[PDB]
């Protein structure tokens, strides 16, 4: 009996472990109302949290607590944890060891304070920090491969061979779900349809996951579309509305390839996917290369493994064979594979348990992370 | 200044600028180094009448005749 | 052709028109269509059912206004081409649009359609020999003169913050609210039916402007003035009739700081300056701040200068010099720049030729923009 | 030759050149080619896409900064040429390339198609009358004036360990290793991450290179000094916000003395001395030890001449001698070095004429280079 709970920046995907799927995924934002001196009706709720605050958006200004991977404000993500063992997955913080996840090459602070409240405020008996990239080849049953394990908050290259993993080839980019999400609001809003608050930020995040893919010749891509209206797709919003994005349905995804459009003035999801297997030992990227993973709800785009084998073979010597990796199940990658480790028998030993916090302290954490 | 005072909808007897106030080697300095003074004059001096012979120089990574040694001698 | 070009700035609230030539905009005339409020089937009425600018203002009381451009997107063309009719009147300019060319100042982030229409209809329905669409902040530092400076243009359809440092503007770092000078003046005319006066016709609302425009005071502390027993000034209407406005006076412009308190999802105007700068790269941040320009009319507020650089300050970096340098001509500063702009010779490479226009295509507008 | 000969020091951070005879290079900038990131739309803004030196430094922000030579050697051609072309222009020594012979500094142990290349450019696409390629260590025992000596040169790009005996130079001896300044502040980045702030940007990387030469000592302990809680030390960024830099100021530059913490398989700068010295023949070890010289800009870190007497000491025979003599101006060295060279009528034999290079091609360089 073990809980995993995955904090990510868009959904915080939480459940028991043993179970093939997650019980509850709730999108992971606070909604405070837009309160004016007037006095409230009946039924209110001081800040709403989750499915709760998704159907009531209109009113309420949604805060994502985590940005890129590291939570901006505590008070949030506590009232977010208490949704999601009380409520959401109906269990006591007590009874059950809590396993989390955090990005790699995220700030100390948010691993220490991370585990501060999970032993403070929930009094939990053991708690286990994790990577997400570390976790997500568990899924696939693959303990070599390097994974290109690309989140709402930020996207992570994790090289790990034979079960070790190489922490000085890992490479972090801010470049994630949000910062397209971001972009398909200015590019709309250049057609047209303009998009500005919170709420209707949520709206232009259901249209990319359902419209946007991923084009394999981007120059190839635009003529057809500029050409022929065959590409353009309708799209009904809460509202009776209709709206066509056009061109934009595949101008959105190619900010990963090129992150020059967002202006990041860095490397593509390709190009960083390349260059962390170069930082790796000679020998071992064969491997790597063979078993190319991708891994979160980024990666969901139709047609990304076939631009990404494309663009890495290019880099990539001819000689080499490039196979990427893509399960049915990528949303859920990082929860399935804590599900895997917290099962396993040899991982009773690696929690961190009160006595060992108490005596030690919060700092006992950056010892026995990974 | 009349140019101004010809327009109806202009700032008047309003302060232009809106401004806050005006508000006004470790390793060099080591014991357990030597600190040299370089005077290159002085160094010039030294090697002033210092020549170096440039015939049959080969630096370069060629294994035929033995070994070599750039720089044969002076005058 | 080499006769003067013709600036026309395309303000929501203000149209300011004139010749390149002039220091000064001659024809300025507030841009609303003015049509008889009763339906009008009868004889000795107001004929031709068309009143614009000083026609307008002469017989306002018994007109019906209607604002053709909101937000700074046109909404209705058909009342939008009746006014740049106005403008090449025998009351304003006097001349052929098909002699002088002509340069448009439209706000930055404005959709593409925008764009493309208001160049058709300015080669096809007047017959130009060349236009050119501008950036409304890229003018305001051509006036000023300076080449360094981020622009902070509060107009009546919008207010927006561009950084331009040594003549190179982030177009990443542009920030764009909807909450603007028209917005307050709506605000206000709320808060004058909470003091007892109601301005219910569209007529009226063109007073609740004036009585904005005459009497609202930006006080420091917003808090202290609402504690004390406020005068209660008396302004005058076109009837004779005297209304006493009170705390209504300050509390409405305080909206634009603060736009929650109404319940409006926005940044605010000290906030959009300061996230400009933000947004900017960490090397320019301070000679941004050291060089701010304030830009429009919604700048004019008696003391928003004093409460800017008070709000700007505290969000800020500590001990950093935050120099706003409003120039005498706020207004017009917008046109002024375009003026200069226009003599310039640089400016006959600029613009779009109507026969480039024909042969080119629709893009030809857009790619020489910038 | 009447005209004097221009020494040139590519170093990899920054290049100084100067005239033969000059006591200090008169023309110090720093080694990389700046472009504009941000789109240009305002007229008189700053000319040219390509920004070197002085120009570069003020205007930082708005450029993305490129390094062309990484680890000494030239990765980007076409942009080392733009440098080399830059010293010749009217900003620096502003004289022809064709009148003034060269004197062109390389580190020692680097490919043999760089010193090919480096010729070729110097010959045809400048008409240089006469090139001499040179060792930068052999140079730096001029400038003390000493004729035995170790001379470890920790650069940006590399550092090296030359032990030279009474004028001659033993190749065999020669120690190089790739890890030295550049990777400090590559990795002072990344533990400025895990502290919680980010620079991303290659305009930000400069502000990196900036904090590790103001604050950044090497302990003479390390075990000790990881353990006791240190004082968070305040520095002061460009735009006014103040960060704490803590644990990251003292674990950054022990990379130097340990390759293990990036992750590279190679020796410790205290170890190259040591290996450098052993290797060479058994009567001079005790000379050699004696004689030791530091050089480059990357043995100027507090504590460096007190920890490497600490480690070389351990490694080194019990009962033997070490003096570690430092030059005051340790940036400056390699250059001083070579203004004596090319003063002294032995560095006209020692030149390859036009029509030398000619008529051999690449060989004449590699036969005259040590
Ligand atoms: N099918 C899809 N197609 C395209 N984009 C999607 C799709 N599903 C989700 N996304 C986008 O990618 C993000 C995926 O978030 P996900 O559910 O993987 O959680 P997360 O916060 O990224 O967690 P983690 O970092 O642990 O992977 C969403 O926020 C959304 O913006
Ligand atoms: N003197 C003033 N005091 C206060 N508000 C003013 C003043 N003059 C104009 N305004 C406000 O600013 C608006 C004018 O905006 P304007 O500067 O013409 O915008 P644009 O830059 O888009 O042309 C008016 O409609 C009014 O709301
Ligand atoms: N005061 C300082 N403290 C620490 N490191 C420094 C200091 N000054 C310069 N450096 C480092 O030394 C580098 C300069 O290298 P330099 O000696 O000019 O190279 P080269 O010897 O290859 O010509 C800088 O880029 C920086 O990384």
């Amino acid at each position: 009996a073990a809980l995993v709970v995955d904090n990510g920046s868009g959904m915080c995907k939480a459940g028991f472990a043993g179970d093939d799927a997650p019980r509850a995924v709730f999108p992971s934002i606070v909604g405070r109302p837009r309160h004016q001196g007037v006095m409230v009706g009946m039924g209110q709720k001081d800040s709403y949290v989750g499915d709760e605050a998704q159907s009531k958006r209109g009113i309420l200004t949604l805060k994502y607590p985590i940005e890129h991977g590291i939570v901006t404000n505590w008070d949030d993500m506590e009232k977010i944890w208490h949704h999601t063992f009380y409520n959401e997955l109906r269990v006591a913080p007590e009874e059950h060891p809590v396993l989390l996840t955090e990005a790699p090459l995220n700030p100390k602070a948010n691993r220490e304070k991370m585990t501060q409240i999970m032993f403070e405020t929930f009094n939990t008996p053991a708690m286990y920090v994790a990577i997400q990239a570390v976790l997500s080849l568990y899924a696939s049953g693959r303990t070599t491969g390097i994974v290109m394990d690309s989140g709402d908050g930020v996207t992570h290259t994790v090289p790990i061979y034979e079960g070790y993993a190489l922490p000085h080839a890992i490479l972090r980019l801010d470049l994630a779900g949000r910062d397209l999400t971001d972009y398909l609001m200015k590019i709309l809003t250049e057609r047209g349809y303009s998009f500005t608050t919170t709420a209707e930020r949520e709206i232009v995040r259901d249209i990319k996951e359902k419209l946007c893919y991923v084009a394999l010749d981007f120059e190839q891509e635009m003529a057809t579309a500029a050409s022929s209206s065959s590409l353009e797709k309708s799209y009904e919003l809460p509202d009776g509305q209709v709206i066509t994005i056009g061109n934009e349905r595949f101008r959105c995804p190619e900010a990963l390839f090129q992150p020059s459009f967002l202006g990041m003035e860095s490397c593509g999801i390709h190009e960083t996917t390349f260059n962390s297997i170069m930082k790796c030992d000679v020998d071992i990227r064969k491997d790597l290369y063979a078993n190319t993973v991708l891994s979160g709800g980024t990666t969901m785009y139709p047609g990304i493994a076939d631009r990404m084998q494309k663009e890495i073979t290019a880099l990539a010597p001819s000689t080499m064979k490039i196979k990427i990796i893509a399960p049915p199940e990528r949303k859920y990658s990082v929860w399935i594979g804590g599900s895997i480790l917290a099962s396993l028998s040899t991982f009773q030993q690696m929690w961190i348990s009160k006595q060992e916090y108490d005596e030690s302290g919060p700092s006992i954490v950056h010892r026995k992370c990974f | 200044d009349p140019k101004y005072a010809d327009l109806p909808g202009i700032a008047r007897n309003e302060p232009d600028v809106y401004e806050t106030s005006d508000l006004p080697l470790e390793e060099l300095t080591s014991t357990s180094v030597e600190h040299i003074i370089v005077n290159p004059n002085a160094a010039y001096d030294k090697f002033k009448d210092k020549r170096v012979g440039t015939k049959g120089l080969d630096f370069s990574d060629r294994i035929g005749k033995t070994k070599r040694t750039g720089y044969e001698s002076g005058e | 052709i080499a006769n003067q070009p013709v600036v026309i700035d395309n303000g929501s609230g203000v149209i300011k028109a004139g010749f390149a030539g002039d220091q000064i905009p001659k024809y300025c005339f507030p841009n609303y269509v003015g049509r008889p409020k009763h339906v009008r089937v009868m004889a000795g009425a107001l004929e031709g059912d068309i009143f614009i600018g000083p026609k307008a203002e002469e017989h306002r009381g018994l007109l019906s206004i209607r604002y053709p451009m909101e937000h700074g997107i046109v909404k209705d063309w058909n009342d939008m081409e009746r006014i740049w009719q106005y403008v090449y009147s025998k009351d304003q300019l006097q001349t052929f649009s098909e002699e002088h060319p002509v340069l448009l100042t439209e706000a930055p982030l404005n959709p593409r359609k925008n764009r493309e229409r208001a160049a058709e209809v300015f080669f096809e329905t007047f017959n130009v020999p060349a236009l050119f669409i501008s950036m409304q902040a890229v003018l305001s530092l051509y006036a000023t003169g300076r080449t360094t400076g981020v622009v902070l243009d509060s107009g009546d359809g919008v207010t927006h913050a561009v950084p331009i440092y040594e003549g190179f503007a982030m177009p990443h770092s542009i920030m764009r609210i909807d909450i603007a000078g028209r917005d307050v003046s709506r605000f206000l005319r709320l808060y004058l039916r909470k003091e007892g006066y109601d301005f219910h016709s569209s007529s009226e609302f063109e007073i609740v402007k004036a009585i904005k425009e005459r009497a609202c005071y930006l006080s420091i502390n917003p808090q202290k003035d609402e504690t004390l027993e406020t005068e209660k000034a008396q302004y005058y209407l076109p009837d004779g009739s005297t209304i006493e406005i009170g705390p209504s006076r300050f509390r409405a412009p305080e909206l634009l700081f603060r736009p929650d308190l109404i319940g409006e999802e926005s940044e605010g105007i000290h906030e959009v300056l300061v996230f400009a700068i933000q947004k900017s790269d960490m090397d320019l941040r301070r000679t941004l701040f050291s060089n701010i320009v304030l830009s429009g009319g919604s700048t004019l507020f008696k003391g928003f200068g004093d409460r800017l650089l008070s709000e700007v300050k505290k969000l800020a970096p500590k001990d950093v010099k935050i120099r706003i340098s409003a120039p005498q001509e706020r207004l017009y500063s917008t046109w002024i720049g375009g003026s200069i702009l226009a003599s310039l010779d640089t400016f006959k490479k600029m613009w779009v030729s109507k026969k480039e226009y024909e042969e080119d295509g629709a893009r030809s507008i857009h790619r020489k923009t910038f």
